[PDB]
């Protein structure tokens, strides 16, 4: 994606949305890179699993190929910094960005008419608050022993 | 709901008192809890589901009743001769339900004009649904003329005036799934409710 | 139902504008807020199902005004019809009676009377166990000839072991119209009147 | 009646409280947190009522499904006649055997009434489950049988071992009838059965 | 069941393992845990039978198709058949259309269409309720004239004083066999093709 | 009695400086009457279930008179008794799960030998209803007897795996091994699930 700076931010969200002049953007006008215009004249649109994004024009019955839209591959994924929606921006830790074609040099496929869910369990994220407020509730209590011990010293 | 119960869970989780923190023993019963509404809402949609399949049915399975006639709400009765010779004069039968018994049950058929062409007195009716057929013949005993009349049936018991709806036969054409479903297209008269309608013939 | 969760947020208001800051209630979040609120919401959503259910019955019932039309069911009763064809010649047939045991009888006598009450004819039907058994009279009296037109009483009597036993005359009805009442789904027997399903010991 | 064993329990242990002041304030919501306990019952309950109407609408529907036709039941009568036309073929009501085997070597021997053998049907190989065959009507000579009923008898083996055979016979249905224990299909000359019993619906 | 019960375990041993040794939790909201889990299996496992009863309703119901066999059914088209019988003086007659509105509208206007686009007939009788309205066209040109044997489609506008309605066409369909394709068992419809019976409005 | 032994057993770690309260008790005891009622109306469910099946069961016996298609490559064609009759034959299927344009069905007599060549044409995924004409490939009206059917389906140059469907006259319902079965006759003994259309 392109920020308004020129740079890249990098996104696993594919609702893509259609703005005043055509270009495919995701939920704040980041204009997808790289430049893609979707057609006036646009009846449906398809996405195949190797990314290229071609359309339905009114009379003629062919996809014209519109745009290619590829994948980027960071050698560390946990080194990402992310800035809010769900966007990152490359860092040192992260590691240069390879930009590929989906399907090929260990990348994805691209799923139309679908969306990844988080990837957070219910069950797991609750049993962990338990095990981290009962570590909350003694570190609370030692806090509180200190001030008893220290509002005693000075009492003597 | 199941979201919405979770936000009242995170809230309480990333606004829990710091040095007085809460007890640690109901996230459990709290998540069974919020479980218990969410299984209940997927509960309570499948069974929408399921009267819509039933209302779908019984909008199915009405072939025999759209080739039968039925009887339906409404004052019509239609009169007619059949076109060989010495036919028999036909008339559609009616009927009336009563919520209550009554003992003079009056029933003054008329012509299109509004003209009381045919008196009849029925007597004693129980509660429930009773159904007659006109001889297709009005007062003098001379045979009506074949077209639509207006049948008013009023049953009184003791002198007080009882509930008395007259009915109307008619020839079902189809069965509609409407805006509720359900209704009995016949043509002239309309769309009919399968639960007011009244009897199969 | 619905009283539950606008009882509860006057309680609630009065407690959230009379909180003493010294002392400050938290126990309205505590456990006031998910396990009451849910616990209302379990309550207040079975309101649906249970309309949801009542709906569906109400939809049930009446398919079984949308199933078929009676072509004659049998119930208890003693009348049997006789009569002869149009056509020359025609075996007189009578309408089919029955008898309904709760327990086995080790003697099984019908006696069939005309209009007039004289007995017409004496049968011995046979051995008959608990339940509904349902026979066809052939129409012919003690000598064996053709039996007037009409109506006919049948009686069964039925004893095991030399006491006589609950046995409930059965006769054939034919169904011409599916009635609603008051309560629900009705067969109607024409003369014979009207009729329910769960006293409909067999259908012909 | 019950709001009021608890309800009046709840303010004749609190209209005492604010008078000698051990006050919370905060616990006074249990009143609700019981009301929805009791109702929260009182809702499964009666949905149990609404499931038996539809529970009884389901043996009502049962019984107004009404077929005239013929069934598969166990039984060893075979009947045999010819219609009132001149000239009419003598046909025979089906029979069958249920194995709960594969049976390879199965016989269909039939007898008359007087006991002896006038027709033997070789079968062969026959997979698990219920099989139904139809008698020609004919002797081993080839001549046609008389008018009356037969005797069937079906000994299926496999691999040398002979298999328990179930003989079925044809029956048409005569009617429904309501007894003690639900709906049973009145044959007639059969009697009575219940659906399940019914080998094959024919 | 234990697809919850199981998940549901985990938070028995995490409250257990994860309790102050100071002020342990008491073992009277144990049971009350217990109970609720077994609620929640008793739900879960409601839903997964309930689900097996809607799809038995639906193969019933498609075995109930075959008892219409060789009539027509109006569903979701524009496809209209326009012809006479083979015996002379055979008016005209069009197949029977339909509309069904979610909102009740004061001015309808259906518009007839031949195959070569040519306005045949716009049909001005007054409001169309809400629901499915059905109607058999008398097969006639705008001038009174017998309209040519062929194919036609109906425009069906509806306006609530300037502003539009959403509506479905339907259209006479017979049904000439019932198919259990990849979906479910649709009805094949012939010219018009197989279509489920959820989507069957009006029967002829 | 699941929630009893657990419930008897609450009873013994009972401490008296904190015991079971008379509003946990009640609350107790009832929780457990929601289980309990869940339950029951688990196990009333399966009941109807069960009705749901016989009513099914039942509405199947339309099928007896009307015929099945199941896979197969039989077509019997027959001449009616009376003067004038023209040989007609069964309805036969094609099933596919890739979309075709060009279908062939090659009909052979009883020897082998090709009698008919049919161009069905394009056909979506799914099952195809259609009727020989009883026509050999020169016209003349094909004796009665059995015919074999090889369908071959085609989209681009390359063909597809085409499944051949034949009429099946259902004869009667059995209560099989499984339960509801569909026995056809001559066909022999079929399930319901497998029927392409009914006719």
């Amino acid at each position: 994606v392109m920020l308004p700076d020129g740079t890249s931010a990098y996104t696993r969200d594919g609702s893509f949305q259609v703005d005043q002049n055509g270009q495919l953007v995701t939920a704040g006008g980041f204009q997808v890179q790289p430049a893609i215009t979707i057609p006036a004249n646009a009846l449906s649109i398809t996405i195949g699993r190797d990314g290229v994004v071609s359309v339905t024009q009114q009379g003629q019955a062919a996809p014209v190929q519109v745009g290619q839209l590829n994948l980027t591959t960071f050698m560390n994924d946990t080194g990402l910094e992310s800035i809010g929606e769900n966007l990152y921006i490359e860092t040192q830790s992260s590691g240069a960005p390879n930009e590929s074609t989906p399907g090929l040099n260990g990348a994805g496929l691209l799923y139309q008419g679908y969306v990844e869910t988080s990837n957070v369990n219910v069950a797991e994220e609750l049993v962990n608050m338990i095990q981290v407020q009962r570590a909350y509730e003694i570190n609370s209590k030692a806090v509180s022993t200190t001030d008893q011990m220290l509002q005693k010293l000075t009492q003597l | 709901l199941q979201s919405s119960f979770l936000t009242l869970l995170v809230a309480q989780l990333k606004n829990q008192d710091p040095t007085n923190p809460l007890q640690n023993n109901e996230l459990t019963t709290q998540l069974a809890q919020i479980s218990t509404v969410s299984g209940i809402e997927k509960l309570n949609t499948t069974l929408g589901a399921i009267s819509g399949q039933i209302d779908n049915s019984q909008s199915l399975q009405a072939t025999t009743l759209i080739g039968h006639g039925v009887m339906v709400p409404g004052t019509t009765i239609l009169a007619g001769k059949g076109a060989e010779e010495g036919a028999v004069t036909s008339t559609t039968p009616f009927g009336v339900e009563l919520q209550q018994p009554a003992d003079k049950v009056t029933a003054t058929i008329t012509d299109k004009d509004g003209r009381v062409v045919r008196t009849l007195e029925i007597g004693e009716l129980r509660a429930g649904v009773h159904t007659f057929t006109w001889d297709g013949k009005q007062t003098d005993g001379t045979t009506v003329p074949n077209g639509s009349y207006n049948i008013a049936i009023t049953a009184s018991n003791g002198g007080t005036q009882l509930v008395a709806q007259p009915l109307q036969f008619a020839l079902v054409q189809g069965v509609t799934k409407g805006s509720n479903g359900n209704l009995l297209d016949l043509g002239t008269y309309g769309t009919t409710t399968l639960d007011e309608v009244r009897q199969i013939i």
